[PDB]
C-alpha cells in the first residue's frame, strides 16, 4: 500500500455543515469540523488560529475563514486576515490582508458574512471603535471600511438585493448600506427607531427572509425591519407569549438563537422559564415555532439545552448545537421532528452552518 | 468593608463566579490563574479597555461600577470559567458587551484571564 | 472496527487514526500531507497468524485531528532504535511539521 | 478605587515552585508550563510554548529555558525552531535563540532538553530525521553545531561530576561520552563497551542519575549501570528487580520519566506493574518500588496512583509524581515513601514535572 494525499472530500456538498469551534481552552487552536448531517460522520476541518470565524461562499465552491495570527503567537506583529480555502479539498488558496482590527468575538453570524451576489465579503471590526470592513473576493483586497456604521454592529444582508445589508445602531434603528460594484459604498438610509435600546433590547441574530427580517428581544417581544423598498419600514413590538407563558417568565435566550423557515414564515426561538435580568445567553428549555404572519405560537418542543441554531430551506432542515453537539431536526411540517444527534462535534461551538445549495 | 476587599476576603469566596462583582465576567477569573482581582498573573498584561457592568453588593446593599479588564498577552489561563450576565447587552451597546475579546487593542490581543476592578458606586 | 485502537494493524500507534478524521487506513485526510518518513510496527495478524510490517505515515500540516486516540506499544522501542519509536512527531521533516493524524500502511509480510 | 497592574512576580518563593509542563496534545500548538506551588497545590502563573514545547530551569534558578517550534501561519509559512530564555520570577520572555530547523519534536523526557553542570550550555536533543545533539551557548545566545558523533544516538545524560560533559544511548547498546571545549566545540570523546543487548534486554532512557553514575532499567526488568568516575566510562549489569515472586507476576517496568535516584542513600524509584509483556513499557504504575542500589535488594513498595513520570528533589528529599493530569507530592526522606498531597488537574496532559532548583552546587 501507499499512503496518499491531495483528496477531496468523501461526502457530497448537499450533505456538509460547518461547526466553528472556538475551543475557548486554548483559543489560538480554533478550528472548523466539518460533518455530514446524514449519518454523523466527519468529513475533515480547517484550522483557524485564534479565534477564527467562518463561512461558506454563497456559491458553495470556496470557505472563507477570518483570524488573527502573531509572529510569535503571544509576542510580535499582528496580521488579522480572511483566507479563501478550497471547499472540496479543503486547502489553503489565499490570504487577503486585513487592519488589524477584526472583530475578536464569540461566533455569531452577523459577525461575518457576504453580499448576496457573493462577490463581497462584509465584516465587523472594533479597534474599539466599530466600522463594518469589505473585502473584494475577485480583488482578494480589502476595498472600503464604512465608518457611517460607528456605534453599530453586526451585518444583516438583504437576500433581495445583491451587495445591500443592515447593521443595528446604538439609536434602535438600523443603517442600510448599499455597495456599489466597486466594493465602496453607493448609498446608504437610516430606518426610524425600531426599538427601544434601554427598555427593550434586541438579540442581534435575524430571523431572515427574502425581504425582511424579525427580531426578538430580552423580554420576548418581536420587532421587524421590511426592506421590500429602497426604505426600510420597522415596527414591533408583538408578544412571543401569552398570559400563561407570561405568569411563568418564560423569555427568549441563546446566541444565535432564531431562525425563519421562509416558505411557511414559521420562526423558530430558544425560550427558557423563569426569565430575569442575567439569563439572556442561557440554554433553551424548549424551542418555540411562531407563526409570524398570525402572530401566534404554534408548535413547542424540548430545547435540548441547546444555544445556537441554522436553518436549511430547501431540505427543510433545522440544526441545533449546546456547545458541543449538534441536533438535525426536520421542519417540513410545523412540529419539528428529531431525526439524530452528533455527539461531540466540537469543545466550545456556538454556530453551525449548512454548506449553501441554492446558488446565487 | 470585606465585601469591598477581595485580597482580605475567602479565597475561596473570591474565586467563584458567584463573588458578588463578578457579575458580567465571561473568561477565566485572573484570581484563580496566579494573579488577584486586581493584578494581573506574571507576564501578562492590563487590558487599556474593558466592558463595564452594574453588580450589587448584598453584604453592605449597595450597587457599584465594576469594569472587567482582562489580562492579555499569554494563552488561555484555563481556571475558574465565569460566564455570568447580569445588565450584559450587546454590541450595540458596545462597553455593556462581553462576547467580544476586551484584550483587542493590546499588543498581543491573546486573551489570558478576565477580572473585576471596582471603579465605584453606581 | 478499522476505527478501534484494538484494530490489528495499529499495534503501534501513538496518536490519532486518520480514518476518524475524514482519511482512511492508508489516505490523508483532505488538506493533510502525508509524511516521507515514519515509524514501522510488526503486527500479528489474527486471521492468517503471520506478522506484517505496518508504516506509520503521519498527515501532517493541519492541527490535531482529536478522533480516535490510541496509543498503542507492541514492539515498540525508544529513540536509540529510532525507527521502530513512537514518542517523535513522523511530522517533522514536513514542509509544516503540525500533526494532524497517523496512517496505518501495510508494508508486507514480516 | 481599584486600579488593575502588571508587572508583578510570582507570589510564592522560588523554593516552593515546581513546573508541569502541559503538552496539550490534544491542540499541541498551545502546550504550555504551569507554575504550581507544591507545599498548597496553588496555581502561580505559566508560559506559552506554542507547539510541543520543552522546558528546563537554569542551574541557577534564575531563567526558565522553553524550546519550541513556530511557523510564520502555524500550519504554513516558514519554520522556526527556538530556545526561548524567560525570567523565572516575572514569567516574561526576555530572549530567543535560533536553532537549525530539526530540534526534536516528541514527547518530553528530560534527556531531550538539558544543559552541562556548568550551566554554560544548553544541550538538546536533534533529529531531521537524522540524529545528531545541539548545543547552544547560553552567555552568546547562540546556537554552535551539531554534534554528528551522536548519530544513531539518542538522548543526553549530563555527567553532574564535570563541568561540560555529558553522554548519549546508541544503537550499538553503548554509551558515547562527550567533553566540549570553553567554546562548546567537541574537545574530545569516547565510546563504552557494549552495555545491554539492544535485541534481548532494552533499557528505557531515563537514568536514575548520580554524581558519577547512572542506572537504567530495561522492559524486562534489568538494571545496567554507567560509572563515570574514571577517565572513561565502565558499563555493568543486568542484574534483577524482581525476586521469583516477582518474576512469577511478571513485573516489569513501565513509564515515561519513571526512575529517580535519592543520591545520599543510594536509593532507586521506579515504576512497575505486574503481567508484563510485548507491548506495556508505557503502562500506568501499579504500584512504586524503593531500590537499594548498593544491596541490590527492594526496600519499599507503594500503590502507584496510575502515575507514568516522576521526578525527584535531593535538596529536600522529595519525589513527585505525575499521572497525565495530577501530580503527587511524596517525602522521601526515609526509605518508604509518605503521600503528602496530591495536586488536581495540574494538566490536561503532561509526562514531565521538574521542581524549581534549590542549592545543587
Ligand atoms: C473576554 O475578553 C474573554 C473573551 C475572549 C474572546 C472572545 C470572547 C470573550
Ligand atoms: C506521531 O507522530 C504523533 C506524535 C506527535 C508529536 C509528539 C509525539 C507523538
Amino acid at each position: 500500500e501507499v499512503l496518499t494525499g491531495g483528496h477531496s472530500v468523501s461526502a457530497p456538498q448537499e450533505n456538509r455543515i460547518y461547526v466553528m469551534d472556538s475551543v475557548f481552552m486554548h483559543l489560538t487552536e480554533s478550528r472548523v469540523h466539518v460533518y455530514d448531517y446524514t449519518n454523523g460522520k466527519f468529513l475533515g476541518m480547517v484550522p483557524t488560529a485564534f479565534n477564527g470565524h467562518v463561512q461558506v461562499s454563497n456559491d458553495g465552491k470556496k470557505i472563507y475563514t477570518m483570524t488573527t495570527y502573531h509572529e510569535r503567537i503571544t509576542r510580535g506583529k499582528r496580521s488579522d486576515v480572511v483566507e479563501v480555502w478550497d471547499a472540496d479539498k479543503l486547502t489553503f488558496e489565499k490570504e487577503i490582508s486585513l487592519p488589524p482590527k477584526r472583530v475578536q468575538g464569540l461566533n455569531y453570524d452577523g459577525l461575518f458574512r457576504q453580499t448576496t451576489d457573493g462577490k463581497f465579503i462584509v465584516l465587523q471590526n472594533a479597534s474599539p471603535a466599530t466600522s463594518i470592513g469589505i473585502v473584494d473576493v475577485a480583488k482578494g483586497d480589502y476595498v472600503e471600511d464604512v465608518t457611517a456604521a460607528a456605534g453599530c454592529w453586526s451585518v444583516i444582508p438583504q437576500p433581495n438585493r445583491p451587495r445591500s445589508f443592515m447593521t443595528i445602531c446604538g439609536d434602535g434603528g438600523l443603517l442600510t448600506i448599499n455597495l456599489g460594484e466597486d466594493g465602496k459604498v453607493a448609498s446608504q438610509s437610516r430606518s426610524k427607531q425600531m426599538f427601544s435600546v434601554k427598555d427593550d433590547p434586541i438579540f442581534i441574530a435575524p430571523a431572515l427572509d427574502k425581504d425582511k427580517a424579525h427580531f426578538v428581544s430580552y423580554y420576548g417581544n418581536v420587532y421587524s425591519a421590511d426592506f421590500s423598498g429602497d426604505e426600510v419600514k420597522v415596527d414591533g413590538p408583538w408578544s412571543l407569549l401569552n398570559d400563561e407563558d407570561k405568569a411563568k417568565n418564560w423569555v427568549p435566550g441563546g446566541y444565535n438563537l432564531v431562525g425563519l423557515h421562509r416558505a411557511s414564515g414559521r420562526m423558530y426561538v430558544f425560550m427558557h422559564p423563569d426569565g430575569k435580568e442575567g439569563t439572556h445567553k442561557f440554554p433553551a428549555a424548549e424551542i418555540w415555532v411562531m407563526d409570524t404572519k398570525t402572530k401566534q405560537r404554534v408548535a413547542r418542543i424540548p430545547g435540548r439545552d441547546a444555544l445556537s441554531m441554522t436553518i436549511d430551506q430547501q431540505r427543510n432542515l433545522m440544526l441545533t448545537l449546546d456547545g458541543g453537539n449538534v441536533n438535525v431536526y426536520d421542519i417540513s411540517q410545523p412540529e419539528p421532528k428529531l431525526l439524530r444527534t452528533i455527539e461531540g462535534a466540537a469543545e466550545a461551538s456556538l454556530q453551525v452552518q449548512f454548506h449553501p445549495v441554492g446558488g446565487t | 468593608h470585606i465585601s469591598l476587599n477581595p485580597d482580605l476576603a475567602n479565597e475561596d469566596e473570591v474565586n467563584s463566579c458567584d463573588y458578588w462583582r463578578h457579575c458580567a465576567v465571561d473568561g477565566f477569573l485572573c484570581s484563580c490563574c496566579g494573579g488577584t482581582t486586581t493584578t494581573c498573573p506574571p507576564g501578562s498584561t492590563p487590558s487599556p479597555i474593558s466592558w463595564i457592568g452594574t453588580c450589587h453588593n448584598p453584604h453592605d446593599g449597595k450597587d457599584y461600577l465594576i469594569s472587567y479588564h482582562d489580562c492579555c498577552g499569554k494563552t488561555a489561563c484555563g481556571r475558574c470559567q465565569c460566564n455570568t450576565q447580569t445588565r450584559e447587552r450587546p454590541g450595540y451597546e458596545f462597553f455593556l458587551h462581553n462576547d467580544v475579546n476586551w484584550c483587542m487593542a493590546n499588543e498581543n490581543s491573546t486573551f489570558h484571564c478576565t477580572t473585576s476592578v471596582l471603579v465605584g458606586l453606581a
